[PDB]
């Protein structure tokens, strides 16, 4: 990743805390910030068994 | 646009080289025969009328084929030559196979498909070709046939080349004939047509040649005939245009 | 530039760039130098461990053709393998043929116009090797070739194959190579080897030496290493 | 994806040279083929005399054997060597089990060699499409047509070339029950597609029969004329 | 680009394959389904004309004297692998005096699913469905034009085989009955197909261990069609 | 002009083809000089080398080819090339040597290494070995010979002979130079061959970058100079 | 020929009459003009066709 | 960009871009990891699905009685290696009446690899082979590639997000060694359970082990002397 | 950017493939060759580069039996090829019939090699015209063929740089009745019409054809004629 990826991932990170809304960030809330700046979503899959 | 090869089709479904190998017929010697019974002719026009040949082979479209049969032909020339040994040797095998001469269709039809197996297959260049045919049978006598580079061949009794031609199918549609078999009629209407159809002012001998074929008894000659009874047959096309001046 | 596609069309220059990729595909691989002493050719490959997948002593790119004549590929790994049994199928013929050791020019000389087949036609690639052959005979003594991906093939007394071509050949030529015996070659290898790129691009690499002269009797073998361990002990003396 | 070549496929799963090949027969002359119960009767139209030359090396219905025939559509050559390849097939299948030969395994086999040969490396494919009449097992009258791609497809009435949605679109409101036979009403509805055809000249007709039995039979252009004239009397009768 | 059976992706993946993977769709829509009683299986014909004579079309066809098939797309490509397992079973036989198991036809069939090439032809362009019985009772089979063979429970295929397949897994459990499974397939195809469902229609091909002769239903399917 | 680009080997318009007269400078890319002379009934060639390395050998650097023990060679271009045709070229005199009973003529086998090219030519689709061939030789009842053979195929044979990257300045100095009628009593060859290359070159240099190639009717064995011959004719010729 | 040929035949005649420091137009005139425009179409060994 | 189509041209560069157009097709296959003790080599594969009624694709496939090989990328090429690999075992089990060595098994892989890369007219085969065998010397466990280099190692993994099960063999190369079949074969799947995303669990159906021993045949196993080896398990540190 | 390359005709013309050819062929050496009453006589133009090459190595008169000259204008290395194969065509006629082969049977027999020459696709045709002449039963004879595999009969032609005018001159100056000498006179000056004027026993080379056979004249018998023959 880049430097804006993972300042992408930061504050992706502190929505989806606001997303519950409660508190501060949690670990969980880095992890979803990934897996949202991770994909490029592939998923495609096929011939390959 | 779809261009390329021969093969594969572009779509309509129309073809490219059929089409082009047609338009490279029309740029050629004009060939023409005629409806005769006891009897049958062909015409040709020279090419390449220079000076400084030789006119030592007799024959320059005509090819006596087997005994029977002569072909003229129109195109690619040298392509010519490869055909007509591949289709002496044809009918010479069919000789040997069965010793009787060909009856000429079958004969057609195996040169037609020699044709056409360049044009399915890929990628060949199709015989740019057009030729005559000529001959006798045991089952229809005097016959006429017109080859084509699709494979297509047509059973004429008055045949027909390019763009030197059309004008000539015209005149033999607008002054058909039946029911006449003598030969002096039909090759006065050939110098006719030739007279008005190439562009030789007076029609001079030396552009010209005429060969015929005649059942004799039992032998089927065919007559590639010399150049004094054209110049008279050339004096009584136009004492025929003395008369056609008459009306003035 | 354009004009670089097939192997078979020319230059409007008059030069053939399927071989100059080639040839400069090789550039890019692990470092591989050669040098010969009075009775014996030794061989030596700087050769990396990836990260940590690896085995130490898995695909070594020291061959081993004939009973006295063995490769020193870099370049594509498997290319060199496929030239290597053609190699051996060609000095396997030799021997069936006449009877005795194929003598290295002879073999030089039918692999390169194998290589200069590959390079003519325009189905194939040129071969993205380039290697060293090494022999010992005692009635023709030592001779050391080299073979480029275009298919010229003469002999040196050293050589190096891989980014630090130059710069190992810096310091071949400052060895004094004729009076010397091969036992010292040995470490003269590994500091040659060891000099050039201890950190700085990758990781880690590690030391193979191969070894065919008078002290094996005709044989070409790897050395024993681990016997003498003649590159740490004097690697760590040759940081100073 | 284009039109070159006939290996790879369409983006959206086509193959174009295969849809295009049939444009050629579906320019192509018409003939059209019923099924009777008893006498199996078929024709082609345009026939296009051209006032100075025979016309008896232009037929395009003919024979592989003395209870099959034929017609095709689109261009005359691959007709010529289809029909060619496939007397000799039927002479090799005659030279194996002694059966006449039925008109389904001739079909497999016409299509079959038009398949693989599409299938093949730049070979241009035989556009043409023919129809194949025969009446073998107890005399029970089949006729099967098939496709450039090669598909061998059963049907009762057919028409092809120039039109041909409208000439089978007359069969539709033509084609009932009780046809035949009936031999009669056969005859007559050969006449009726004859006079439905797309330019229905009267004399550019040429239409051959069998009768499941006999031969093949080329009509007259005097009966034919008696059949649109007691045609006209049953439109003359429908006022 | 893409242009060509040699040449990769640079994320993938033919791009051959891919084009006749979506040569299935076009085609007109089977369903067979797995039941240890026997395996039942249906197609539908689409029919154009009233002349077209329906029993030509062949959609089931007969393998051996316990397997059926179905297919899928191009019709002749499919011809030539009947044809060459309609070979290859008889060979089986042959050198071993036993039938064939539906798993190994279906290797046989893959074996040259792909084995394209033009040089040292194309791809095939239909998908199959094999149904049988071998040792362990009923067997279902589903392979493509990849050759990337593997076993379904209820396998749908061809045009508008997204919601048939959604309404399937709606319906299907492990423990169906036969007459049920039937009736069941018979209600998704005439919620996918566009004409009346009638006697010409569709055709039930049905295998059963202890009824392994003639699998198919010839007009008592009309008595089928009017329990619905 | 190009136009076409002139990838394979076909006719451009106005009337010429490029893929050979690129190959002309292919014997340009080599980076060499090399030079044939015949007066009398010897036969000198002469060419250096191009060496930088210490570490480079200098016995297996030769371009000097002994094809049969009365035919030698030499060699310009690509490297790769030359070799090739020079196995072939030992290989077709091998096949005369089996075939025909005796010692191949010089002639004979630049005709069969001219036609070699020329098939190379004619066919396409393989690249057509851009390196020029010069040969000497002895021959009973006509003395001496020299050859040159083309990547083009064209043989030809002369007396002053020259090919390489700078034989423009060679020929030049060669027409200036045979034009004289002197004899050239083996000396005068080796002379008038060191002082053309020392003329086109300028180097006027040490006895260890050229090579002298020379075959003399006295011993028609092909023969290779050493180190020690060679500067006794370069201080010969110092003055 | 073509149309406008003729006209450069028939004036290139008057610059040969010209040329001979004459204003009247021989048919030798003509015998050269005809070659000058000749240039047009020559060429043979090239019948085929 | 012209010249990244066909396998026989050099790039500029003189990477040929169809061999790591080869790679990134292996990399979409399914994650697989081999491993090996000194006396025991276990590949332990993992299964995929059309859909919910569809079977489970089969990755692991029988070769030899002290063969076998994992597979990721095409299809009709692993079956057209197994066939090959099958001849190859076979002909020399017939003319030498030996079990082969391994290695010069896998020369051959890499041999019959190399024509379809140099050539025209075939493409180079999309293949992610890890082989487990038994000659004189022990347990091998060698891995493939497009371009016919093939690895020896003592533990790798291919396919799709492999490189957490690479990681977890870094972690673990020093344990490997001295352990026996049972926490081996649960090192495995604590390799493949690491190859998924965390949000589902590794079942039953969708994993196959495949063990050969020293004294072992090698023997292919599915849910039913896998549910033994799926026990003995923890949950992932959530 | 067509035709290109030898599968497919034009849009409506001929072979571009084979008019190319003969371009290269019409930009080769002059020639000329004329038929006369009882002999044919033939004769080149050849030019040294430098005055380093030799006149006694390449020859472009050239036997293909001793009663049959033939040469070109073109390419030399395809000229060797089909001479080469003309050789071995005419040794096979020889083994068959045990009679020497007529000209008209050469001519067809090597238009039919090079009309396969030139069919598809991969191959180039020659950038050669040859002219055949031999005096076979009596009457000699005179044959000019081309790359597209035709051929024609001549009583006199050129072929090379400025053959119209040398063909202009051949019609102004020669007519059907000389005899050699004549001819060699004619073709001598018709050489050295459109050749440079630097012309010397060894510039030109010259065959003749009598009814005594081929005859391959020398530079001596040459120099003895061409030493100011008029």
């Amino acid at each position: 990743f880049n430097g804006a990826q993972c300042k992408a991932v930061c504050v992706e990170a502190g929505m989806i805390a606001l997303r519950r809304g409660a508190t501060e960030l949690t670990h969980e809330d880095y992890m979803e910030g990934i897996l949202e700046v991770q994909a490029k979503k592939k998923a495609n899959l096929q011939y390959y068994a | 646009r779809y261009d390329s090869r021969t093969t594969i089709f572009s779509p309509e479904g129309r073809l490219y080289q059929v089409e082009y190998a047609m338009e490279a017929i029309g740029h050629a010697g004009t060939c023409l025969g005629i409806l005769a019974n006891d009897g049958v002719l062909l015409a040709a026009e020279r090419r390449n009328i220079h000076k400084l040949l030789d006119e030592v082979f007799f024959s320059e479209k005509i090819y006596k084929l087997n005994e029977d049969m002569a072909c003229s032909v129109a195109g690619i020339t040298s392509d010519a030559n490869v055909l007509t040994n591949e289709l002496r040797l044809i009918a010479q095998r069919y000789l040997l196979q069965y010793q009787e001469p060909i009856p000429c269709e079958q004969l057609v039809t195996a040169l037609c498909d020699i044709k056409q197996a360049y044009t399915q297959f890929g990628g060949k260049r199709p015989f740019g070709v057009s030729l005559l045919y000529i001959g006798w049978d045991k089952h229809y006598g005097f016959q006429l046939y017109q080859s084509d580079p699709s494979g297509n061949y047509g059973g004429w009794k008055a045949t027909c080349i390019g763009n030197n031609s059309a004008a000539a199918v015209s005149m033999l549609k607008q002054d058909y004939k039946e029911g006449e078999m003598t030969l002096k009629s039909a090759l006065a209407l050939a110098i006719k047509v030739l007279n008005k159809t190439m562009d030789v002012s007076k029609l001079s001998a030396e552009k010209v040649e005429i060969a015929t074929l005649t059942r004799e008894n039992g032998k089927t000659v065919i007559r590639v005939l010399k150049q004094k009874e054209v110049e008279q047959l050339i004096k009584k096309h136009e004492e025929e245009e003395a008369k056609a001046e008459r009306e003035k | 530039t354009g004009y670089d596609l097939s192997a078979s069309t020319f230059s409007p220059d008059g030069r053939v760039f399927q071989v100059e990729y080639a040839m400069k595909a090789v550039e890019n691989s692990s470092t591989a130098i050669g040098i010969r002493c009075k009775d014996g050719v030794v061989f030596g490959v700087e050769k990396l461990v990836l990260s940590k997948l690896y085995e130490e002593g898995s695909n070594k790119r020291l061959f081993n053709v004939d009973r006295h004549v063995g490769m020193a590929v870099a370049g594509l790994l498997a290319d060199a393998r496929s030239l290597a049994d053609i190699a051996r199928e060609e000095a396997s013929n030799f021997r069936s043929n006449f009877g005795y050791n194929i003598p290295l020019k002879h073999l030089a000389d039918r692999v390169a116009m194998y290589v200069h087949a590959y390079t003519l036609y325009s189905a194939v690639r040129p071969f993205g090797c380039s290697f060293m052959l090494g022999s010992y005979s005692v009635n023709d003594g030592a001779q050391l070739y080299m073979i480029d991906p275009s298919g010229v093939s003469y002999g040196y007394w050293g050589c190096a194959i891989g980014k630090a071509r130059q710069a190992a050949k810096t310091e071949i030529e400052k060895l004094q190579m004729k009076e010397m015996t091969c036992r010292d070659i040995v470490k003269e290898v590994a500091k040659i080897i060891y000099i050039v790129h201890d950190e700085v691009k990758d990781k880690a690499f590690e030391l193979e030496l191969s070894w065919v002269g008078e002290l094996t009797n005709g044989r070409h073998e790897i050395v024993p290493k681990d016997i003498r361990e003649e590159a740490e002990k004097y690697a760590k003396e040759s940081l100073k | 994806s284009y039109d070159r070549a006939i290996t790879v496929f369409s983006p959206d799963g086509h193959l174009f040279q295969v849809e295009y090949a049939q444009e050629a027969v579906k320019k192509g002359s018409t003939a059209v083929g019923v099924r009777g119960r008893d006498i199996v009767v078929l024709g082609v139209e345009k026939k296009s005399v051209a006032k100075l030359q025979d016309e008896r090396t232009v037929r395009k219905i003919c024979a592989l054997d003395d209870n099959v025939c034929m017609a095709f559509a689109g261009l005359t050559a691959d007709a010529r060597i289809v029909i060619n390849r496939a007397r000799v097939e039927c002479q090799s299948h005659r030279l194996t089990v002694e059966d006449p030969v039925t008109v389904e395994y001739i079909t497999r086999y016409i299509a079959s060699l038009k398949q693989r040969y599409t299938q093949s490396n730049g070979r241009r494919p035989f556009g043409i499409s023919a129809l194949i009449v025969g009446f073998d097992f107890d005399g029970t009258p089949r006729l099967y047509q098939t496709d450039p791609s090669g598909t061998y497809h059963a049907w009762k009435a057919n028409a092809i070339g120039r039109g041909a949605k409208s000439v089978r679109e007359f069969l539709e409101k033509n084609y009932t029950d009780e046809a035949i036979e009936t031999d009669d009403l056969t005859i007559k509805l050969v006449i009726k597609a004859l006079l439905e055809v797309v330019q229905s000249g009267g004399k550019n007709i040429e239409l051959a029969v069998m009768r499941r039995d006999q031969s093949l039979k080329i009509l007259n252009p005097e009966e034919i004329e008696k059949y649109v004239a007691e045609i006209e009397k049953e439109k003359e009768e429908n006022e | 680009y893409d242009r060509g059976v040699n040449t990769f992706s640079p994320e993938g993946r033919l791009f051959q394959v891919e084009y006749a993977i979506e040569a299935i769709k076009l085609g007109s829509t089977a369903i067979g389904i797995q039941t240890s009683e026997g395996v039942c299986l249906a197609v539908e014909k689409r029919i154009t004309s009233p002349l077209m004579e329906p029993s030509s079309i062949e959609k089931i066809v007969e393998i051996d004297a316990h397997i059926g098939c179905a297919m899928s797309g191009l019709i002749a490509d499919a011809k030539t692998l009947i044809d060459k397992a309609r070979v290859e079973t008889q060979n089986h036989w042959f050198t071993y005096n036993e039938t064939m198991t539906v798993e190994s036809v279906t290797q046989a069939v893959s074996n040259l699913a792909l084995q394209f090439g033009e040089e040292d032809s194309r791809p095939f362009g239909v998908a199959l469905l094999f149904g049988g019985v071998d040792e362990k009772g009923p067997q279902l089979f589903h392979m493509d034009p990849s050759g990337t063979f593997v076993q379904c429970d209820a396998r749908a295929i061809g045009s508008a085989s997204e919601g048939a397949q959604s309404s399937l897994q709606e319906v299907y459990h492990k423990s169906m009955t036969l007459k049920e499974a039937i009736k069941s397939s018979l209600i998704i195809l005439k919620q996918v197909m566009e004409e009346k469902l009638n006697a010409t229609n569709i055709e039930l091909a049905t295998v059963q261990p202890g009824q392994n002769f003639h699998m198919f239903t010839k007009e008592e399917l009309e008595e089928v069609i009017k329990d619905i | 002009s190009a136009g076409f680009d002139r990838h394979i080997t076909i006719f451009s318009p106005e009337g010429r083809l490029y893929q050979v007269e690129y190959a002309f400078k292919a014997i340009n890319q080599g980076g060499l000089t090399s030079v044939a002379v015949r007066g009398k009934d010897c036969a000198v060639i002469v060419t250096q080398k191009k060496v930088p390395d210490k570490l480079l050998d200098s016995s297996t650097v030769t371009h000097l080819f002994k094809i049969t023990e009365n035919i030698g060679c030499v060699m310009t271009g690509m490297t790769a090339d030359s070799r090739s045709q020079v196995q072939r070229a030992r290989y077709e005199a091998a096949n005369w040597k089996y075939k025909y009973g005796y010692e191949i003529p010089v002639d004979m086998l630049c005709k069969r290494i001219a036609d070699i090219s020329q098939v190379y030519t004619q066919n396409a689709e393989m690249r057509p070995l851009g390196c020029c061939m010069i040969l000497i030789g002895i021959d009973e009842e006509q003395g001496p010979q020299v050859y040159k053979c083309d990547p083009a195929g064209y043989y030809c044979g002369f007396k002053a002979t020259a090919a390489g990257v700078k034989q423009t300045e060679s020929t030049s100095f060669l027409e200036k130079k045979v034009k004289k009628k002197f004899d050239w009593t083996f000396e005068q060859t080796v002379e008038t061959a060191i002082t053309c290359l020392s003329t086109v070159l300028s180097i006027d240099f040490k006895p260890s970058e050229i090579e002298v190639g020379v075959v003399t009717v006295e011993n028609p064995k092909f023969r290779i100079l050493t180190e020690a011959e060679i500067d006794a004719h370069l201080v010969a010729l110092a003055e | 020929a073509s149309g406008a040929e003729v006209k450069g035949v028939c004036t290139e005649a008057g610059m040969y009459a010209l040329r001979e420091r004459r204003v009247h137009v021989t048919q030798e005139d003509f015998e050269m003009a005809v070659a000058k425009v000749m240039q047009k179409d020559s060429e043979k060994n090239m019948s085929i066709k | 960009n012209q010249y990244d189509n066909d396998v026989t041209v050099w790039s500029p560069q003189g990477r040929i871009h169809q061999i790591e157009y080869a790679m990134e097709a292996v990399k979409q296959g399914s994650a697989t990891v081999g491993l090996k003790s000194k006396t025991h080599a276990v590949l332990v594969a993992l299964k995929r699905a059309q859909s919910e009624l569809a079977a489970h694709q089969k990755k692991i496939l029988h070769v030899d009685n002290h063969i076998g090989i994992s597979i990721a990328g095409l299809t009709a090429d692993a079956r057209l290696l197994c066939n090959f690999m099958r001849q190859e075992c076979l002909d020399s089990r017939f003319v030498f009446d030996r079990p082969l060595p391994v290695s010069r098994l896998v020369s051959l892989i890499g041999s019959k690899t190399q024509i379809p890369t140099q050539r025209y007219g075939r493409r180079p085969y999309g293949v992610g082979l890890l082989i487990a065998g038994y000659d004189d010397m022990g347990p091998h466990i060698f891995q493939t590639c497009p371009s016919a280099n093939y690895f020896d190692c003592r533990a790798m993994s291919i396919g799709a997000r492999s490189q957490s099960a690479r990681t977890y063999l870094e972690r673990h190369m020093s344990e490997f060694m001295e352990c026996n079949l049972n926490e081996l074969v649960k090192h495995g799947l604590r390799a493949l359970r690491e190859t998924l995303p965390a949000e589902q669990d590794l079942t039953t159906k969708n994993v196959s082990i495949g063990i050969v021993g020293k004294d072992l045949e090698f023997t292919i196993y599915d849910d039913d002397d896998v549910s033994p080896f799926l026990e003995g398990l923890e949950e992932r540190p959530q | 950017g067509y035709s290109f390359s030898l599968t497919t005709f034009s849009p409506s013309g001929k072979l571009v493939q084979i008019e190319y050819a003969l371009a290269a062929v019409a930009g080769g050496a002059p020639s000329v060759g004329i038929k006369a009453a009882n002999g044919v006589v033939l004769a080149t133009e050849k030019k040294q580069k430098s005055i380093l090459y030799d006149e006694r190595s390449v020859h472009k008169v050239e036997p293909i039996t001793k009663h049959i000259g033939l040469v070109y204008s073109g390419m030399g290395p395809d000229y060797r090829v089909l001479v080469h194969r003309a050789r071995k065509l005419a040794q096979q006629y020889y083994l068959v019939y045990q009679e020497p082969i007529p000209t008209a049977q050469l001519v067809q027999r090597v238009a039919s090699v090079m009309q396969e020459y030139t069919q598809s696709g991969g191959v180039r045709p020659f950038g050669v015209s040859l002219l055949i002449c031999g005096w076979n039963e009596g009457r000699p004879y005179l044959f000019q063929s081309d790359p597209s595999g035709a051929y024609f009969a001549w009583k006199a032609t050129a072929m090379g740089k400025n053959y119209v005018n040398g063909k202009t001159f051949l019609e102004k100056r020669y007519n059907e009745d000389l005899e050699l000498e004549d001819a060699i006179h004619t073709a001598i000056l018709t050489l050295k019409e459109s050749f440079e004027g630097q012309m010397t026993e060894d510039n030109i080379e010259v065959g003749i054809c009598n009814e005594a056979g081929f005859r391959r004249l020398t530079p001596t018998e040459v120099k003895d004629y061409l030493a100011a023959i008029a």
